[PDB]
């Protein structure tokens, strides 16, 4: 019942600022300290604040001190990462964790993140186009299909298929950034070469920050 | 200032392996200065989680397949029979300083057998050609080991420069990869051409796997 | 109504044992972490040991290591210093403390202490004697009258005057080791002259150590 | 090891003087390594009482003329209107190392203006002699500052060797101290002797003040 959900993460502007929000549950802020720890892509993790929000006392990283402020409200429950004059360097997922019951220099429960990304490029929602196999293609019984998301920016994209009722064999590759500045990956599923025209299979495609949702009907094509 | 390094940055074991990660810490640091090291495991697109507090505490819920222990400077992670699910990124935490800092990570891969892909390749579709593109995608499923050569043809000219590939995280359960490859064409070129294929090359396959169509089949 | 409250202190042989607890109200020390703290007389502090019960992890100073064990048993809610192998050197009084809710490094509630003397002497109740008034006796406006407390082991006495009710003007001097290897003192208060052989003071001395309580009146002589 | 040195010992002072107490780390510590440095009072008789915090937090309900800093490895508390309760020894901790060590104290006296003592002479009860000793007290109350001299004599000869003194701490209202000086003698003794003296040196009083008694009289 002890949960941290972040929120407020998204694109902007460089130079620009955001404000995260880390809100608590199944357990108060003022009992705690709370902290923020950043990931940049294919990268580590690094510490980048805290405070102990019953006295307002922080400390910060080198690399953010007098960009970002950590404060917290006790009464929602609910502490904040104020940053301002971003850099490319800042893009990343945003964490925020917590101090637990007096066990100090442990982080016991983080939020699932949220990710800043600080680019000067605009928000665009993807397209999404089916990955069928030829009419001609043969299998040994087991076929592959998938989802084509294609040119969106930033990230991040969730796919799934059935609205959730198909998920084994599913594969949702990581983005790869093409020379257009945008944006492309696919999902595949493998299934029984006997049920293409006969089972319904769709890909639910969402890219948030766009507020761009797809459902796409995978059929091999009529020839 | 003071910093852990971390060592090694990867490594590969099999299931059943004791695995062993050390964290040492930069400089000298005054007697009595307590470090109260911790250890967190991180899993692709998840939040870290603890593992060892204070040095050798094991956090409560986690397997005792993981220990942490101390002596001076160093300190060191040991997992003592490594599952398929300890694919992750470990990192260790110091906090002599204020702010307290990371290792580099170290990144756990699980060996296993030998497993040749499966090959599958698609035809972009008339909705995505409309637009002045193409894309052909190749698909590499679930192999092992990670390495893996692919080559585009079109009209058996080798394609060069205009494929890009991703590759998934290692699975969970069956310690796999599976990879796409994805050819971008203009529209112009590919309605020039005939055949499209994808030739794969894997430590798993006896010879290359070829998986062709032909353009309005 | 945060509080602790230390117990066990007393007068033991060099080598023996004795067992201090430290009982707390309030709060849980499951949430927190408790210290032994000792002060030697007229010395300075001298912090001993500390456990976070939750954990049992207990660290001790090297002064007292292999000699004394920090322990708690929070069904009781209350800690406990076990001290084994005594010397003269751990002569002190014993403080328990605490680091209240996450906040770390500040000590903010203590027991009034315990005091531990390591001798080879015996317990020995006072006698008390009167210091008696004089209406031919007074300086700078009224006249003084008091208890001598004299010939006890261990410290410590306390003295009050008319069971708590006569407070402004007593001094009770810190005791002073006699010769003798005992120790005295003398509890004082000034009062009016006009209450002279017509106010009863009686002094309330209590020695612990050796359960001696004593209500002394103490009058003028009679001339 | 890392240990504080607190300076000055001991000071004394006048009320409304700005106080300020240093406490200086040992040796060269690790930059980014936090000392976390705490203040407490302990007045007599009493446990001590946290003041600061984290090197410059106030704890809740410390008043305000109270507050810390510091710089590097030395640290600071002050007191910036010194008041007549705030008598106490004052030490700083530091947490660095763990376990934490604490500075040695600092004992701040209040200066106040000069007072005499009110002397009092005791001679034993009855009931004391009884068995075998007399003890004659002589009580000097409520005075400033703190130095004064009492000298003993029966039937004039200077008694040298057998009396105890005890001070009182200083008063936390009005700063004063107060002493008692007690001689012992054998029951024998004092039976022996008739003129029983106690004379007190003082700065607050122009010429000695001798307080005495006569055995066998009242």
């Amino acid at each position: 019942e002890v949960q941290l959900v972040e929120s407020g993460g998204g694109l902007v502007q460089p130079g620009g600022s955001l404000r995260l929000s880390c809100a608590a549950s199944g357990f108060n802020i003022k009992d705690t300290w709370i902290h923020w720890v950043r990931q940049a892509p294919g990268k580590g993790l690094e510490w980048v604040a805290r405070i102990y929000p019953t006295n307002g006392y922080t400390r910060y990283a080198d690399s953010v001190k007098g960009r970002f402020t950590i404060s917290a409200d006790t009464s929602k429950n609910t502490a904040y990462l104020q940053m301002n004059s971003l850099r490319a360097e800042d893009t990343a997922v945003y964490y925020c964790s917590r101090w637990g019951g007096m066990m100090f220099y442990a982080m016991d429960y983080w939020g699932q993140g949220t990710l800043v990304t600080v680019s000067s490029a605009s928000t665009k929602g993807p397209s999404v186009f089916p990955l069928a196999p030829s009419s001609k293609s043969t299998s040994g019984g087991t076929a592959a299909l998938g989802c084509l998301v294609k040119d969106y920016f930033p990230e991040p994209v969730t796919v799934s298929w059935n609205s959730g009722a198909l998920t084994s064999g599913v594969h949702t590759f990581p983005a790869v950034l093409q020379s257009s500045g945008l944006y492309s990956l696919s999902s595949v599923v493998t299934v029984p070469s006997s049920s293409l025209g006969t089972q319904t299979y769709i890909c639910n495609v969402n890219h948030k920050p766009s507020n761009t949702k797809v459902d796409k009907k995978v059929e091999p094509k009529s020839c | 200032d003071i910093q852990m390094t971390q060592s090694p940055s990867s490594l590969s074991a099999s299931v059943g392996d004791r695995v062993t990660i050390t964290c040492r810490a930069s400089q000298d640091i005054p007697r009595r200065i307590s470090g109260y090291v911790a250890w967190y495991q991180q899993k692709p697109g998840k939040a870290p989680k603890l593992l060892i507090y204070w040095g050798s505490y094991l956090y409560s819920g986690v397997p005792s397949r993981f220990s942490g222990s101390g002596s001076g400077t160093d300190f060191t992670l040991t997992i003592s029979s490594l599952q398929p699910e300890d694919f992750a990124t470990y990192y260790c935490q110091q906090h002599y300083t204020t702010p307290p800092t990371f290792g580099q990570g170290t990144k756990v891969e699980i060996k296993r057998t030998v497993a040749a892909p499966s090959v599958f390749i698609f035809p972009p579709s008339d909705e995505q050609l409309k637009s002045g593109t193409a894309s052909v995608v190749c698909l590499l499923n679930n192999f092992y080991p990670r390495e893996a050569k692919v080559q585009w043809k079109v009209d058996n000219a080798l394609q060069s420069g205009n494929s890009q590939e991703s590759v998934t995280e290692q699975d969970s359960k069956d310690s796999t990869y599976s990879l796409s490859s994805t050819l971008t064409l203009s529209k112009a070129d590919y309605e020039k051409h005939k055949v499209y294929a994808c030739e794969v090359t894997h430590q798993g396959l006896s010879s290359p796997v070829t998986k062709s169509f032909n353009r309005g089949e």
